[PDB]
């Protein structure tokens, strides 16, 4: 709101202050300060995955009909990372993970390509890599800008190969893989009962979140919504 | 015309809190009185606003509008209830487009079949909100008043009463 | 023809017929008024 | 027979009225527009203008087009009936007059209009803004005035005695009137042309911190 | 005071970044390694430029009576003067209490010759 | 409203009563405060075109204005007429930044409505926009220098009471004026700017309630155009 | 007019399907600050008559308020860059 400060030695001179530039302020550093960690943990992940050797682009790692030990590393990569993400501390995972790569949709189930389920000894991790490339199948509008008026017109007066595309990629993969981890530590947690009832409703995410990743996100910086 | 079980009963006379507009009067709706057009001394140039005059009756028992019972995702930009003693006042802020007005549903003959279909499905899910048991009434007219542009209908004030059923399983 | 002469009846006619009667528009005043002046 | 010099003044008026080029304000009659027009059918050199207010009448969405020399001929012929230059955004207004003037039947009184019926793709302030802001910036200043130069004050009193009684007799009033009027005339055609969305009611808070300061 | 430290001194040199006798002055009215910063917190002495820059750039019966008988640069300099004299005085504290006392006079100032220092000269105050 | 002074003389009882309508002496002091306000505003001008003739502006602003390659003569311009203004609000101010730019839109891809002069600092020192089109037709706009614009009696009142050389008319006098006026508006945003950032300049521009906020607490401490209040004929319809 | 009948038919949108459009209080702790500040943080190695025309060439009350005022306002604009929460200040004047 308003803030007026008062400046004297009997002659008195009160000065007002806004409140609404500090908090402009505020929030601009606020957001260029997460776009910079978020491009950070992405460049970061993707230099991880160039010094995990795959000379071929991760849309040929989905090419690989047949080669589903890259498949398996890339997700146990990708699961690991967010583990530490979530727990910095720990950079590793349980001994061992099974990996089985679905590739049918009668083998994939909706919105949930991705999944674990324990074969009763240990967790095996269900992957539809055509789902996937599915997903890696659309091209993505890096052409036009997406989106209050005034604080946006003000701000707007204020080499191997990589792609804006690939980048794009990158961070489907990241946040799917992110959901997908969210469901595996509902599971580690709180059994088959409730990683199963987190995939039916992901609301239950919410309030087994606030227990510990609350005390944060790479898709925290935005919010989404369809129209009308 | 007020009395009370006071020995004297008093006539009490009924003042009114506020002040109701004097042009009562609405093209929209020009025969009915009770219809107060205000278009909006403001796609603005066709901003909108109106005011409807009807009797407390047709409030309910936690103090609503009988009708307002049945407005989900309520398209009108602005709607809520007034009353000066017995009298009561809805007003509704709307905005269409420039290119886009809204049309009585009295004496509409509107020949644009989809134009209809969207009005109907307005009200159809409009009295799709009722309960089953929940039986309901109009005591000014065998319809609903609704005024609409082809873009979208907004549903009008309506003398609407709500009374609950109950069905002995 | 400068001016398309069936409209230009018409519309003369129609506003003549309702101001002897006692729905239009100023540009069908114009018209009417040019039926005239080609007249 | 008629008096083509009532015709030439009503003609005159009316297109500086709808040009907004005069700050002067008079209310028009069906009979003024009705002196313009047959004005225009006896004007055979400004015969092009009456085609193209002929054309008016029609759904008022199409854009009429001609030639570069019919242009120019175009242009010609209303700079000669104005006796002012001119340019094809006053045509577009003349145009875009005449159908707001048709479509719109006749009242007992005038309705107050703002100018619309202009090109298509509607568009903001905003992004106006910056795509202004962006072109400027890259573009060079190419002025320079440097130190705090020195305000040349015309100190002869008696200088600013003879300005003053020269301009005694002057109306300020109305020169608040004619100047406010250009002004709002320029910001609403630049608004037009930009097809963005005037915003009269700012416009006005203008007028609104001018009464509170 | 200020007229002595202008004389003495016979933004500009807070424009030409590169170029990076006032604290003596001070420590001589109260009574060594430089560094300049370009990006600051809100015997090395460090100086946090761009805040120096956003400082220097940002009765009538009488009247009549005498009637009947017939200044930026000072803001900028004097803001400087102050802001110096409090560097001074946490260097001060840093020679005088310790480097941990030192630290902890910046983060509070409540812990604290005085009188020809022209900070304690005047009072500002804030108000909600 | 009524005063009834009383006359008399100790000696004896005898009094005398005189009512005054306090009305009359109000319209005196009103009569008298547009008297003085006319007279301030017309030298303000006065002023303001003598120091533009002591800028040797050979040919009239309009085809100063129409002069599309004497960029000299368009910055000197500005430049004068906006430290008139500051000096306006500022007397003792009458010198500006040393460094100063100016440039100039010629199309509307430039030009923007509303505010055809802008400013937006370099990072280093501001830059003054000025759309040169934009005042080429605000000044070819003809004008109305004839038709007198505007309670009935006190206006017959001030009628009656009302007991009614270099080439220039009054046409030109509008010009100036709106001249004037235009960089008074631009010259408010700008003071936006420098006081309180580039972002406040940007929402004072898409809101110029705003200046009544910035500005209340300043400027009325007021505007020539507050001379005269101005709004928009039957604007309650035009709203709706 | 038919033909601008369908010329305004063409000017028409058609159906489209659902899109995720987007959208664009903590304050950072003295400590944290600072530590990555210091963390961050060498390059270079009387006369009477002037003082009484320094003198000659002010309300004292208003200087100190604007400089006083001044270094509020930047104080508070660089807890603001800074995210930083803020009576320390007072505790300096």
């Amino acid at each position: 709101n308003k803030v007026r400060t008062v400046t004297e030695i009997d002659e008195k001179i009160q000065k007002t202050y806004e409140l609404a530039e500090f908090d402009l302020k505020n929030l601009s550093s606020l957001e260029s300060y997460e776009t910079l960690k978020i491009k950070l943990a992405l460049s970061k992940y993707m230099a991880m995955l160039s010094t995990l050797e795959m000379t071929q682009p991760l849309l040929e790692i989905f090419r690989n009909k047949a080669d589903t030990r890259q498949i398996a590393a890339v997700v146990f990569s990708t699961l690991a990372f967010i583990h530490n993400r979530f727990h910095p501390l720990v950079t590793n995972f349980t001994n061992k993970m099974e990996f089985v790569v679905t590739e049918t949709n009668d083998t994939s189930i909706p919105g949930e390509p991705i999944l674990f389920t324990e074969n009763e000894g240990v967790l095996l991790c269900s992957v539809d890599r055509p789902s996937i490339v599915k997903m890696l199948s659309r091209e993505f509008d890096t052409e036009a800008l997406v989106n209050n008026c005034n604080v946006r017109i003000a701000k707007t007066f204020g080499d191997f190969s990589i792609t804006e595309v690939e980048a794009t990629q990158y961070l489907t993969l990241l946040l799917t893989v992110e959901h997908a981890y969210l469901h595996y530590y509902i599971f580690k947690n709180y059994g088959v009962f409730e990683y199963c009832k987190s995939l039916t409703d992901h609301s239950l995410f919410t309030n087994k979140l606030r227990s510990t990743m609350s005390t944060n996100l790479l898709l925290s910086k935005f919010k989404f919504t369809i129209e009308d | 015309p007020i009395k009370l079980d006071l020995c004297a009963s008093v006539k009490l006379t009924p003042f009114k809190p506020m002040r109701p507009p004097k042009p009562m009067q609405c093209w929209i709706h020009p025969r009915r009185a009770n219809c107060k057009v205000t278009r909006p001394r403001n796609d603005n140039e066709n901003d909108m606003l109106h005011m409807t005059v009807l009797n407390s009756v047709f409030l309910n028992e936690h103090a609503k509008l009988y009708y307002r019972h049945l407005l989900r995702n309520d398209q009108a930009e602005a709607r809520k209830t007034i009353l000066n003693a017995d009298s009561v006042y809805e007003c509704m802020l709307i905005r269409p487009i420039r290119t886009e007005h809204f049309r009585s549903v009295d004496e509409a003959g509107e020949h644009n079949m989809s134009v209809l279909k969207i009005i109907i499905d307005a009200v159809i899910k409009y009295i799709g909100k009722l309960a089953d048991d929940e039986y309901i009434l109009i005591a000014d007219r065998m319809y609903v008043d609704l005024i609409y542009s082809e873009f979208r209908a907004i549903i009008l004030p309506q003398s609407a009463y709500i009374i609950k059923g109950d069905y002995a399983e | 023809e400068l001016i398309n002469m069936r409209r230009y009846r018409n519309a003369a006619r129609k506003l003549i017929h309702h101001y002897s009667l006692n729905e239009y528009k100023i540009s069908d005043v114009v018209m009417t008024m040019i039926f005239l002046l080609r007249s | 027979l008629i008096n083509m010099r009532r015709y030439r003044n009503a003609a005159r008026k009316l297109i500086h009225h709808y040009s907004l080029n005069s700050t002067s304000s008079t209310e028009y009659k069906i009979s003024d527009v009705v002196m313009t027009m047959i004005f225009l059918l006896r004007s055979e050199k400004y015969h092009s203008l009456f085609k193209l207010l002929e054309t008016t009448f029609d759904d008022y969405t199409c854009r009429p087009q001609m030639t570069q020399v019919q242009t120019d001929t175009l242009l010609d012929a209303v700079r000669s009936l104005l006796e002012m230059t001119i340019d094809l955004t006053t045509v577009d207004i003349m145009r875009s007059s005449f159908a707001r003037c048709f479509n719109s039947p006749i009242m007992r009184y005038a309705k107050i209009v703002l100018l619309q019926n202009v090109a298509d793709k509607r568009t903001t302030l905003e992004e106006l803004l910056i795509e202004r802001g962006e072109k400027i910036q890259m573009l060079q200043p190419q002025q320079y005035i440097n130190s705090g130069t020195e305000i040349p004050f015309c100190d002869d009193a008696e200088f600013l005695n003879r300005l003053l009684k020269h301009i005694d007799p002057y109306p300020l009033s109305r020169m608040y009137y004619n100047a406010a009027n250009t002004m709002f005339y320029t910001t609403m055609e630049n608004y037009a042309v930009s097809n963005c969305k005037f915003n009269i009611e700012d416009y006005n808070n203008i007028f609104k911190v001018m009464e509170n300061i | 005071a200020l007229s002595k430290y202008m004389a003495m001194l016979s933004l500009e040199i807070f424009r030409n970044k590169a170029d990076t006798s006032t604290l003596a002055f001070i420590h001589n009215r109260f009574h060594m390694e430089f560094v300049v910063t370009e990006t600051s917190i809100p015997l090395l002495c460090s100086v946090d430029r761009p805040s120096i820059v956003k400082m220097l750039s940002r009765n009538c019966n009488v009247r009549i009576a005498k009637t009947f008988g017939a200044e930026v640069e000072a803001t900028q300099y004097l803001t400087l003067l102050l802001t110096v004299e409090h560097a001074y005085l946490h260097y001060y504290i840093f020679k005088n209490y310790g480097v941990f006392e030192y630290c902890k006079s910046l983060t509070d100032h409540s812990l604290f010759k005085t009188s020809n220092l022209l900070l304690s000269k005047f009072k500002f105050t804030i108000e909600d």
